[PDB]
RNA sequence: GCUUGUGCUGUCUUCGUCCA
């Protein structure tokens, strides 16, 4: 599903179909993010039910996101080049 | 092992000409040795020492085995070639030109 | 120590409950999910004030799943211990390593290394107790202890007290 | 604050095609997940057809929140938007 | 589970010493700071509650909920059983027992007089609400005892602590 | 596991009578048999088959 | 370049930053699938033909409405209030002719894409209400005047009571109102189309409904649609022209291949 | 600019509706100066870094955004596409809420 | 519902805040320190701790679990480590920016060469945009070549002359006009010195330069500690049945770690400055080519085979890069492709689908009381008969593969479960032909299951697709949800696309022999007898049963 | 007494198919 097909689906106005194509029919992934630093550095043990961002030293302000696996890979490669992409779930102003 | 069948192989691990083959069926049986695990704790005849490296038929193809070649390579190990034959009849969607 | 706090909860409702009794069902679900819970950030939530007249607002339909998400804001009474605070307690169990007390729902453990030496543990006593010449502390006896450390769990709080300082011990 | 009072609503009073498609999809999904139906179905079984029947009779229990570019919004009921 | 009305608090570089919880230093953290905000965003003060005020509030709320659930038609056990959840029932039973066995003021009018004395007083206009709750809860008898139990009151020597304690003992039912 | 998997079989009834095949899948009575000449696999009930043995063709019941 | 451009619920065209690109999409707020080529009847012709087609004089007997097309043909001559209404209509038509001929279309072109096909609506009304036969019409002239005038103020592109909103709304429907007034003229309705009361009300309601249906829908991604609509002809295709000239235009090249001036001289 | 684009399009007899070319030249002249449809024109805007990097000069744009501590507000379609979210376009330009008042019937 | 339950609330991303990573943050988010170049412990499995494949960095194996989070390969995202560098090095992407900042400030007392007293500087301060603010400040302070000890009253200036700094390779040279002509000395500006100078810059001066105190600090452009990506970023491949080859990034990290140990040992034991310079330039080269191997004016880092090293930068750019190749467009599931054929007996919005494609593709239908009987009939039919089904999905998400189920006839369906039934008649599907020049290249059709292996189209839709039947192929996409099906059937359907917005005219018409025949049949001298008239009238689906006179 | 096994490389190069 190339870029031109994406533009055609934008021109149709079908946002739900585009989201389903690019996530459910493809690399859908779930990550946890700290609510303070906004980094994907949370250490989650789901069956032990314990979450922790060791850097920010917090256990309660943690959320889960559904993002493409390629987006996760891109953010990790950016982090490898010392760039800090921080994902926040609220606006500031 | 693979999900395909192995009953069409002979003792030497090679299929014989004249046999029907479907997709994924195994036509060349090959194994490579592997250092055995702690299964020497006792497994009389069922301890794994080999890993399967067999050649399956292409999943979209089927036909008859036409000829099986056996020889040795330049170095000196065995070397096999299997030829499959099938007939293709014209149908809707086939390309023709003048 | 008890406090009044403005709390919020996110409630997700399945489409099978989209009926006229949606508001009341959300209220009872909120009550069952809030009353008696223990969160380390806040402490212990004991009751919710005005529990039958809480505004729930309009729920937002989650895209791709149909279920509605509600933001419910409420005021509740919350209790949380603090480091270096002196509170009363009631002894619940006696052990050679120390005694276990109860401060409401919170259970506080005090080790012998935070107990004065004259309060020697007597296991032969009926019931077993940490007793001195003029003091006798056993199960059900009023004790005043100072909280030194607090341990936070996933949905539990563990507190450690001490009675080695003045104006503590038996009361 | 961001909400706009019902008397001074200035957006179009007609249901756009995107809103119609999204409302039909959401209602069909809810019906397929065992939500109560508000219209009498004669012999219909398909959730999308039941949702379309609900829309034609103005019985869909959903609200459309239209967002303005500055951040404010207007709330419109599915029963007060004209559908062709 | 439940989320406070205070949000944001993103990453920075500076570290402060007023971050650890400590009753003695009167550092209650951001979520229990002296300044709070309601659902409307207006200014709001931290609301401490003594055991008398807390007991009155929990009894009032519980009896209101019990009356509402019964169609508008006193025992602690039945009132605790009104609530739902076995762990919730145990927690409210433990709180009811703790409050009952340490209730300094079981009367509404006595609690009202105590709150008015501890709020409208000129000396108490500077007192932190946590200090007020601790004084009304612990039932101290001496200035030295109160200072030892509550180290924050040591730095506030402009408070008529002894006469306030004697008034509290007088209001306390023997 | 059925005793008829990967065994040469002959069809005795229906529209494919007298065609030699090999049993590939056998779950509940609907044996999947590949046909030697038509490059295809067809479903067939166990009643319509004839399993080869050392002494001529045997029916399904008389073999299992 | 155009991917993030969308029509919003206030009618404006904006990008992802909220910067306004157009205060109304297409300067008329219409969908690109809802317009057809129509002729504006006040633009072409001579002054004699325009006067003959549109002017109705109730004093001169040979330059009035015909007597076999109206049942009220007797008590019509000599009226002054009705003559004032007809004069107001004619002055509005003359203003429209001046506006279109002098500001909008100066070369006389009058076949332009507009919404709501009026010819189709008129012939549909004629077929539905059986407007054949020499039967006189019961449609009074003030009814025609007030119906057309009210119709020309219900074509809502923008909603609101602000004065700027009203000015933008009046601006957005100028050409379409000119088309409607040129078609639904009193003499034309009475003689060429021969509508009656029911047919007239049906035509007015149909025009209003179809104009409401021709507006662009908020949420449209008109930027991507414009990009595809411009790039698609480029796929199937001494002054440089074609793809190199399109590249020069889109890159804003400083040194184009064939610079040129178009110099116009004074009349003499 | 509209006249030149119209000349180029209409020379070979083709026809394009006015609104498309009007939107194009309005984007090309909205900033007060001529903005070319190139990386020098498009990527010198105030749009989000994630939206600009997906066109051209990805790594340079990301390095500049990191060094400048840029904040992407994720309002564009490209950011939501590459984050796997419902883009605020078409059917995603509004929210759907549950009507409790109507449900009483 | 394909992910295991988590008590963390589910939210979406509203803002992305960019910035640089500080050494404190790199150390804090790390789970292990990497100091051993050897990948394998003793060539006997169980990779060495503290190495580049430490088991705390994450698990990329089926049977092994991550020792940091305890999750399996499918769920573990990977964890970062760090690698302390013996000497600081330049970040290859920020060297011109470091040069410009060095021009902007004073190399001895870390202060801007000009203050707000200059009105032009105040105007440069006023602009909010950090890039333009930095540009203006740089355009001003570049001219100023001397720190001012007193105000042009002491501004704190040390008075020293500002050198001219020129870039060559990755090395900056600062030419001081030491005290008309004299002998000027150009000395190397080592990364440690610039780092120390940047560290003294006040926060307010940092803000004046367009940097941010919290997220983008000027001394963080110098690498003192290197974050180590998890194995998920740099997976190993299986070259043959036995030997497995390491990723390029792993080899480059091994080279970096060897150079670091070399620098450290050299400094500790004995220090001839020339050898220090050589080995430290080798370390700088390795760190620079680990991130950017397309550096102009110097040779590329090569593999043992002679192919150049694949750097991180080259993973993110081009058609096959991360952005264009895996985010703006990707490969998707639930799709089909085959040759297309014409069908005069199909409706305009219908598509003919081969039976094998209908068996392969599926739609997950929710079990309700309106369809439970039909769905259990489909489940009884199985995955090899049409109409059948392939999977039964429980509420908890467990799939039941109907191929390998011995009691598929004894499966009872509960309300709320999902059945992945085969593609059926009248299911909406999206149909597409490349290149997709306009939005009529993707339209939603209705499925009709037919024999033979081609897709079938009405001939009037061949114009918007620009397709013919001499070998063309077209793609098909199956929606997987009720909302997505409604979107396809109400927005993208073929009848809704008849009139295009490009030229406000139809894009579909009567074509080819239908056009020729309609011209021939409507000629004035064409007459038809009663029997043929009856046949043609019965051929009309919309005919009302009344024969005309 | 006897029970059916559960998956796949990477990187280049060349030749082709349908548009353009
Ligand atoms: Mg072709
Ligand atoms: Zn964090
Ligand atoms: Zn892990
Ligand atoms: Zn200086």
């Amino acid at each position: 599903f190339g870029e031109m097909e994406r533009d055609c689906m934008i021109a149709h106005g079908a946002a739900g179909f585009l989201k389903e194509r690019l996530m459910e029919a493809s690399d859908a992934f779930r990550v946890h993010v700290c609510g303070i630093c906004g980094l994907m550095s949370v250490i989650a043990n789901l069956k032990k039910n314990q979450f922790e961002c060791r850097s920010c030293k917090n256990k309660t302000n943690i959320y889960q996101l559904h993002i493409p696996y390629a987006a996760k890979l891109l953010f990790q490669e950016l982090m490898a080049m010392n760039i800090a992409p921080r994902l926040y779930t609220e606006r500031s102003g | 092992l693979k999900h395909g069948t192995y009953e069409k192989l002979d003792e030497d691990g090679l299929i014989a000409p004249g046999v029907r083959v479907s997709g994924d069926d195994i036509i060349i049986g090959k194994t490579t040795p592997i250092p055995p695990d702690t299964e020497e704790l006792g497994q009389r005849t069922k301890y794994h020492t080999k890993r399967d490296a067999s050649t399956p038929l292409r999943s979209t193809e089927n036909g008859i085995v036409d000829q099986v070649l056996l020889t040795t390579n330049q170095e000196g190990l065995k070397f096999v070639k299997v030829r499959m034959r099938t007939t293709k009849v014209p149908q809707i969607g086939d390309k023709f030109a003048s | 120590m008890f406090f009044l706090k403005d709390l919020s909860l996110i409630l997700t409702l399945h489409p099978s409950y989209f009926g006229p009794q949606m508001n009341q069902y959300l209220r009872e679900k909120l009550l069952t999910d809030v009353e008696g819970t223990c969160t380390g950030q806040f402490g212990y939530i004991v009751t919710v004030l005005d529990g039958m007249n809480i505004d729930v607002g309009k729920g937002r339909i989650i895209p791709g799943s149909g279920s509605a998400e509600f933001e419910v804001k409420y005021r509740a009474v919350v209790w949380k211990p603090f480091k270096g605070e002196v509170v009363d307690a009631i002894v619940s169990n006696v052990s050679p390593i120390g005694f276990f007390a109860d401060v409401g729902p919170l259970n506080v453990f005090v080790s012998t290394r935070l107990i004065p030496d004259n309060l020697v543990y007597n296991p032969s006593n009926s019931p077993p107790a940490y007793m001195s010449n003029d003091e006798l502390i056993t199960k059900g006896s009023k004790v005043r202890l100072k909280v030194v450390g607090t341990r936070t769990d996933v949905n539990e709080i563990y507190a450690i007290g001490s009675i080695k300082e003045d104006f503590l011990g038996a009361i | 604050e961001l909400a706009i009072l019902k008397e001074e609503r200035t957006t179009t009073p007609y249901l756009t095609k995107y809103e119609r498609a999204r409302i039909l999809g959401t209602r069909a999904l809810q019906i397929s997940m065992n939500a109560p139906v508000l219209v009498d179905i004669e012999g219909e079984t398909d959730p999308l057809q039941i949702a379309m029947k609900e829309l034609s009779q103005r019985k869909i229990p959903l609200v459309i929140r239209r967002y303005l570019p500055d951040g404010s919004y207007e709330d419109w009921g599915c029963d007060e938007l004209i559908v062709d | 589970v439940s989320t406070s009305t205070v949000g944001a608090r993103r990453r920075r570089a500076k570290q402060q010493v007023d971050d650890e919880e400590n009753a003695t230093l009167l550092r209650l953290g951001p979520e229990f700071a002296l300044k709070q905000y309601d659902h409307d965003g207006n200014e709001h003060d931290l609301i401490a509650l003594s055991l008398s005020e807390s007991r009155l509030l929990i009894r009032e709320a519980l009896k209101a909920r019990s009356r509402a659930r019964n169609g508008g038609v006193i025992d602690d056990d039945e009132l605790a059983k009104v609530t739902s959840g076995a762990v919730a029932n145990g927690v409210v039973k433990k709180t009811l027992d703790y409050l009952n066995t340490f209730a300094r003021f079981k009367d509404e009018e006595t609690c009202t007089a105590v709150d008015q004395l501890l709020h409208n007083s000129s000396d108490c206009s500077v007192l932190h609400p946590f200090e007020i709750a601790q004084l009304s809860s612990l039932g101290c008898e001496d200035v030295d005892e109160a200072i030892t139990l509550i180290p924050s009151l040591a730095a506030k020597k402009e408070v008529n602590l002894q006469r306030i304690l004697d008034e509290l003992n007088r209001l306390e039912d023997p | 596991r059925d005793p008829t998997l990967n065994k040469t079989v002959k069809i005795r009834q229906g529209g494919y009578k007298g065609k030699i095949g090999i049993v590939k899948e056998a779950n509940g009575d609907r044996f999947r048999v590949e046909l030697h000449n038509p490059n295809k696999t067809i479903p067939i009930p166990c009643s319509f088959l004839l399993i080869e043995s050392t002494h001529g063709w045997v029916p399904y019941e008389d073999f299992v | 370049a155009l991917e993030d451009i969308m029509v919003h619920y206030d009618g404006t065209t904006r990008n992802s930053l909220g910067d306004i690109i157009q205060f109304l999409y297409g300067e008329d707020g219409l969908d690109g699938t809802q317009v057809e080529r129509q002729t504006i009847d006040t633009i072409p012709g001579s002054d004699k033909a325009f006067h003959k087609r549109y002017y109705v004089d109730l004093m001169d007997e040979k330059n009035s409405i015909k007597p076999d097309v109206i049942e009220y043909a007797a008590d019509i001559l000599g009226d002054v209030e009705l003559q004032k209404e007809l004069n107001s209509e004619y002055e509005q038509l003359v203003s429209d002719r001046k506006f279109l001929r002098e500001i909008v279309f100066v070369n006389g072109d009058h076949n332009w894409p507009l919404p709501v096909n009026l010819r189709r609506i008129i012939q549909n009304a004629q077929q539905i209400f059986h407007l054949d036969r020499a039967k006189a019409s019961d449609l009074t002239i003030p009814e025609i005047i007030h119906g057309v005038r009210d119709l020309c103020k219900k074509l809502f592109v923008l909603r609101g009571e602000n004065e700027l909103i009203k000015e933008a709304q009046q601006n957005a429907t100028s050409l379409f109102q000119c088309l409607v007034r040129a078609r639904l003229a009193t003499r034309r309705i009475l003689e060429e189309f021969r509508l009656n009361r029911d047919a007239f009300e049906w035509v007015l309601g149909t025009i209003e409904a179809q104009f409401q249906r021709s507006l662009v829908h908020p949420g449209e991604m008109v930027g991507v649609i414009a990009a595809q609509s411009i790039g698609e002809p480029a796929t199937q295709m001494n002054v440089t022209l074609g793809v190199p000239r399109l590249k020069e235009i889109l890159n804003v090249a400083k040194n184009i291949k064939t610079p040129a001036l178009t110099v116009y001289l004074d009349r003499e | 600019l509209y006249k030149e684009i119209l000349n180029v399009i209409a020379f070979d007899g083709s026809y394009v509706n006015y609104r498309h070319m009007a939107l194009l030249v309005d984007v090309m002249t909205s900033r007060g100066y001529l903005m070319a449809i190139t990386r020098h024109g498009i990527n010198r805007a105030d749009t989000g870094a994630l939206m600009r990097c997906s066109f051209e000069e990805t790594v340079e744009i990301l390095f500049e955004a990191g060094a400048a501590a840029e904040l992407d507000d994720c309002r564009g379609v490209s950011e939501n596409v590459m984050l796997g979210q419902l883009a605020p376009m078409g059917t995603g330009a509004f929210d759907v809420m549950i009507d409790e008042k109507l449900l009483t019937s | 519902s394909q992910f295991p339950y988590s008590s963390a609330p589910l939210r979406s991303v509203k803002e992305v805040q960019f910035g640089l990573l500080s050494p404190e943050e790199i150390r804090a988010i790390s789970v292990v320190k990497i100091e051993y170049p050897e990948i394998m412990d003793e060539s006997r499995q169980r990779p060495r701790e503290g190495g580049l494949n430490d088991p705390k960095l994450g698990s990329i194996d089926r049977n092994f679990k991550c020792q940091t989070c305890g999750e399996g390969m499918a769920e573990c995202p990977g964890h970062f480590g760090h690698m302390e560098l013996a000497k600081p090095v330049f970040h290859i992407g920020f060297i011109p920016k470091i040069k410009k900042v060095c021009e902007c400030i004073c190399m001895n007392c870390g202060k801007l060469l000009l203050d707000e007293t200059n009105p032009t500087m105040a105007q440069a301060i006023r602009i909010r945009d950090p890039k333009k603010r930095f540009n203006a400040v740089w355009q001003l302070c570049k001219t100023k070549m001397v720190c001012e000890a007193d105000a042009p009253v002491s501004r704190g200036g040390c008075g020293n002359t500002q050198p001219v700094v020129r870039k060559d390779g990755m090395k900056l040279w600062g030419t001081w006009k030491k005290s008309r002509d004299a002998q000027p000395e150009r000395k190397l500006l080592t990364p440690g010195e610039i780092l120390n100078v940047f560290k003294h810059i006040s926060p307010e001066d940092c803000f004046r330069l367009g940097f941010n105190e919290d997220y983008a600090r000027p001394e963080w452009m110098i690498i003192t500690v290197l974050p180590v990506p998890p194995p998920q970023v740099r997976p190993s491949i299986a070259m043959d049945e036995t030997t497995q080859g390491q990723d390029d990034l792993t080899h480059k990290l091994s080279d970096i770690l060897k150079a670091n140990i070399n620098v450290q040992k050299l400094e500790m034991d004995g220090s001839p400055q020339h050898i220090i310079n050589e080995v430290e330039q080798l370390l700088q080269f390795h760190v620079a080519t680990y991130m950017d191997n397309d550096i102009a004016g110097q040779p590329q880092a090569l593999q043992k085979s002679g192919r150049p090293v694949k750097a991180i930068r080259a993973r993110l750019k081009g058609k096959e890069g991360r952005l264009r190749g895996n985010l703006m467009g990707k490969r998707v599931d639930f799709s089909a492709r085959t040759v297309i054929s014409g069908d005069p007996n199909l409706e305009l919005d219908q598509v003919g689908v081969p039976i094998s494609i209908a068996k392969t593709l599926s739609y997950p239908e929710t079990v309700t009381q309106y369809n439970i009987h039909r769905l259990t009939e489909y489940v009884r039919n199985g995955p090899n008969e049409h109409p059948g089904a392939k999977y039964v999905i429980r509420d908890n998400g467990d799939r039941i593969d109907l191929r390998y189920h011995k009691r598929a006839g004894d499966i009872v369906l509960q309300y709320g479960w999902k059945v992945e039934r085969h593609l059926m008649d009248d299911d909406p599907v999206l149909f597409n032909r490349q290149p997709s020049l306009h939005k009529m290249s993707m339209m939603a059709h209705r499925v009709k299951v037919m024999p033979y292996s081609t897709f079938r189209l009405n001939l009037s839709v061949t114009s918007p697709y620009n397709a013919d039947f001499d070998g063309d192929e077209m793609n098909l996409h199956v929606p997987q949800s009720e909302e997505t099906r409604a979107e396809l059937s109400q927005l993208c359907a073929v009848p809704l696309q008849i009139v295009s917005p490009q030229s406000n005219k139809p894009v579909m018409g009567i074509v080819q022999d239908t056009l020729c025949g309609v011209r021939k049949m409507t000629l004035r001298d064409t007459f038809i007898e009663y029997e043929q008239v009856m046949n043609m009238l019965f051929w009309v689906p919309s005919w009302d049963g009344v024969v005309p006179q």
